[PDB]
RNA sequence: ACGGGGCUAAACCAUGCACCGAAGCUGCGGCAGCGACGCUUAUGCGUUGUUGGGUAGGGGAGCGUUCUGUAAGCCUGCGAAGGUGUGCUGUGAGGCAUGCUGGAGGUAUCAGAAGUGCGAAUGCUGACAUAAGUAACGAUAAAGCGGGUGAAAAGCCCGCU
RNA sequence: CCCCGGCGAGGGGAGUGAAAAAGAACCUGAAACCGUGUACGUACAAGCAGUGGGAGCACGCUUAGGCGUGUGACUGCGUAC
């Protein structure tokens, strides 16, 4: 069994975000819930939400078990970008872009 | 194209290629380089050539058994049901009947079978003849159209 | 059929020995560098090592011609700047009397990751005797 | 009668950069660059089939060379012997022989020192 | 624009006559 | 100053082969409460070493 | 100031015979141009001789694109165009068949007309990279703590300094 | 309608429909660009990054055999448009 939970158009950029993403590619969702607790990011903020959103899809729709959930496969996608302005000195200006974000997270019980 | 002929930005010292003009085809939204204009697309042929072109087209219907020669064709009543039954037993699915005066009532009975063409002598024209498949002069219509030939 | 090519898994090795006592140096080098690459094998091909392993003893006694005894030269630079430093042959024989053969062995060699592993079935000894008495090495009068 | 360039133009791009499989970088991905390297790799092909001929007779000779010295004959004197012996075998089986059939080939030599006498 | 200040100064521009 | 030429996507990535965060090894298991935490730390309701230093 | 190692010949002079060495020449297979001559062409074939590096440039012969007729025909919801793979095929531009996606159009042959082919123009428009998670976060008047609310409080509210 | 979430954003089911990877950012959905997985290579090695030769490995196919596909240690030649 494979469930999936998705954060479309999260509010920080892809690269950020891997860096998070990559502590817990293969972990069980024990070690993964409490490894996402104790970084000082944002980034776990937002992977651990998705995260446990995933474990709830399990066993509400699927009848899963925690006790043998494992973070099969997780990645984070580069989402559209907000366009704005940065007035720079002598008259110029620049193009900010906000980045975003997909993150996928894959749970499943083998 | 609507605009203005203002220089976009000055000649040196901007680091982008000379422009001169918002109307130019290179940009998007400027003119068409070599833009058209209403064209007269007619050619001459000479009346000898015109005449000696269907010459070849008549002689060759002959050849290939096309067309078909009757002294009479006429339908009693401005009827599509009647010219298409008259049709079927002669064999003709379509075709071009030439007759030397144009019947008032054959014209409007053949005018909705889109595979039928009722016309005059007087108005025969090359792409007619080689377009349809089987070409029915009545007599009167072809000593109408041997005159005309010469 | 293609060419046969010997591959690096099968090609068969020997050990030689070689005396170097009277040998003029560059003399004798090209026999060395003739049997490390595999020229003397009907199997050769130029991109295996198809050679063979060879020890050279007393190489402190190799003989030059001429006056090279005293006026050879051997040159290299360490890096920083100003720094050439020269040695004559006298001089490294002294100091280094592996290296002389060496040198000259290393320069008639192709250049490269396979040139490099040619150079590594060399041994090169300055007195008479050695310690591969287990692989058995063959006498060569080369 | 207005054409657009868009179906045929993405054609000829797509046929350029299939050939640029397994080049490194921007050569396998970007069309400016692919082209070139398709280019460059025919010249490269052209070139090569012409040295083709030459490396691998640079080849025989070699192991030619080596064979008959084991039996005490230089290159040169051997292929003279066998002119002189009115042998016509190609250096592409002598190299062979030198190879597979190590007592044919020692065969040959006594024919070529035989009519070099 | 046209600046880069130091692409109108001509102590900095007009270094070669 | 500014480069020359565009530096590749390996370029890049070998830069960021130093970027990776590292997980805290181990929580440590508080000795009554049961509760992990940082160790050295106090536990999310104010234990610390089995006494509750901040009753709130 | 031999290309290097090295060389007392592996240097120089003289003689000699071998061999290596090119896309030169030969062998074998194939294509095309131009002549000469003939099974007699019918515009082609056969034999033969010969030629076949190319910028500016001149001459010849073609591929594919959109549109008009042939076509109220022919293919297509038993899957059209488009997209993406694979295989075969032609000297080339190319063609053909088909797996998956797609979900309604396409169009032989032979003629006709061109907004008919793009890597460059500090080309034009849109998207997206690089530097790089780097500089910076806008006056060096300055904050510290307790309580409240709240999913969350350095910054909000209340209080004391 | 249910479930995680902040009475969120976002998502997983259920249902509608021929189709929901037609879900409102909605026909088709190319390329640049950015990722995850698998096979092979890569930490003693110098340069337009290919080309000719070529071992080994991995997966298929069929054999009383080496073929196909992917990768490419080592090696001759090679200074983009
Ligand atoms: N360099 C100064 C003065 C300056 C303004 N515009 C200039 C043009 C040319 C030379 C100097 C200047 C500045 O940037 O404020
Ligand atoms: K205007
Ligand atoms: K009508
Ligand atoms: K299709
Ligand atoms: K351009
Ligand atoms: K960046
Ligand atoms: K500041
Ligand atoms: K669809
Ligand atoms: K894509
Ligand atoms: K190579
Ligand atoms: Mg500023
Ligand atoms: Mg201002
Ligand atoms: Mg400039
Ligand atoms: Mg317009
Ligand atoms: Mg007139
Ligand atoms: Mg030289
Ligand atoms: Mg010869
Ligand atoms: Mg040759
Ligand atoms: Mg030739
Ligand atoms: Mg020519
Ligand atoms: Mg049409
Ligand atoms: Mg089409
Ligand atoms: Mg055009
Ligand atoms: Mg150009
Ligand atoms: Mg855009
Ligand atoms: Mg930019
Ligand atoms: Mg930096
Ligand atoms: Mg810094
Ligand atoms: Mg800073
Ligand atoms: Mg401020
Ligand atoms: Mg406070
Ligand atoms: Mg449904
Ligand atoms: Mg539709
Ligand atoms: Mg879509
Ligand atoms: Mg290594
Ligand atoms: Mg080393």
């Amino acid at each position: 069994m494979e469930t999936i939970a998705k954060h479309r158009h999260a509010r920080s950029s892809a690269q950020k975000v891997r860096l998070v993403a990559d502590l817990i590619r293969g972990k069980k969702v024990s070690q993964a819930l409490d490894i996402l607790t104790y970084t000082n990011k944002k980034a776990a903020v937002l992977v651990k939400k998705v995260l446990e959103s995933a474990i709830a899809n399990a066993e509400h729709n699927d009848g899963a078990d925690i006790d043998d959930l494992k973070v099969t496969k997780i990645f984070v996608d580069e989402g559209p970008s907000m366009k704005r302005i940065m007035p720079r000195a002598k008259g110029r200006a620049d193009r900010i872009l906000k980045r975003t974000s997909h993150i996928t997270v894959v749970v499943s019980d083998r | 194209v609507t605009g203005s002929g203002k220089k976009p930005w000055r000649q040196k010292g901007t680091g982008r290629a000379r422009s001169g003009s918002i109307k130019s085809p290179i940009w998007r939204s400027g003119g068409v380089t070599f833009a058209a204009r209403p064209q007269d697309h007619s050619q001459k042929v000479n009346k000898k050539m015109y005449r000696g072109a269907l010459k070849s087209i008549l002689s060759e219907l002959v050849r290939q058994d096309r067309l078909i020669v009757v002294e009479k064709f006429s339908v009693e009543a401005p009827k599509t049901k009647l010219l298409a039954q008259k049709l079927k037993d002669m064999a003709l699915e379509d075709v071009l009947i030439i007759t030397g005066e144009l019947d008032e009532n054959l014209f409007l009975a053949a005018r909705n079978l889109h595979k039928v063409d009722v016309r005059d002598a007087t108005g025969i024209d090359p792409v007619s003849l080689i377009a349809f498949d089987k070409v029915v002069m009545t007599a009167d219509a072809v000593k109408q159209v041997e005159e005309m030939l010469a | 059929m293609k060419t046969f090519t010997a591959k690096p898994e099968t090609v068969k090795r020997d050990w030689y020995v070689v005396d170097a006592t009277g040998k003029t140096l560059g003399r004798l080098a090209t026999e060395l560098a003739r049997r490390l690459r595999g020229k003397h094998k009907a199997e050769y091909t130029p991109h295996v090592d198809t050679g063979d392993y060879i020890i050279v003893l007393n190489a402190d006694k190799v003989a030059v011609t001429g006056n090279k005894r005293t006026d050879k030269v051997y040159y290299h630079h360490t890096g920083h700047i100003g720094g050439i430093k020269q040695a004559t042959f006298e001089e490294m024989i002294a100091r280094r009397p592996e290296r002389v053969i060496e040198i000259a062995v290393k320069g008639m060699l192709p250049k490269g990751p396979l040139g490099r592993a040619m150079f590594r079935k060399l041994k090169v000894y300055a007195g008479n005797e050695h310690n591969h008495a287990a692989q058995q090495p063959q006498v060569l009068d080369i | 009668a207005r054409v657009k360039r868009g179906v045929i133009a993405r054609a000829r791009h797509k046929k350029i950069l299939k050939q640029a499989k397994g080049y490194y970088g921007a050569r396998s991905r970007v069309y400016r660059v692919a082209f070139q390297a398709v280019i460059k790799a025919g010249q490269y092909a052209y070139r090569d089939r012409r040295q083709r001929k030459r490396q691998f007779r640079q080849l025989w000779i070699a192991r030619i060379n080596a064979a008959a010295r084991q039996n005490g004959i230089s290159y040169s004197k051997f292929i003279n012997g066998l002119k002189k012996a009115s042998v016509e075998i190609d250096r592409k089986i002598l190299a062979d022989i030198a190879v597979f059939d190590k007592v044919a080939f020692t065969a040959l030599v006594e024919k070529a020192k035989a009519a070099l006498a | 624009v046209t600046s880069k200040w130091f692409n109108i100064d001509n102590k900095i521009v007009d270094h070669f006559p | 100053a500014v480069q020359q030429n565009k530096p590749t996507r390996s370029k890049r990535g070998m830069r960021r082969s130093h970027d990776a965060l590292t997980a805290v090894t181990s929580l440590s298991v508080d000795k009554t409460s049961g509760e992990k935490h940082l160790r050295h730390h106090i536990t999310a309701d104010g234990y610390y070493r089995g006494r509750k230093v901040i009753a709130k």
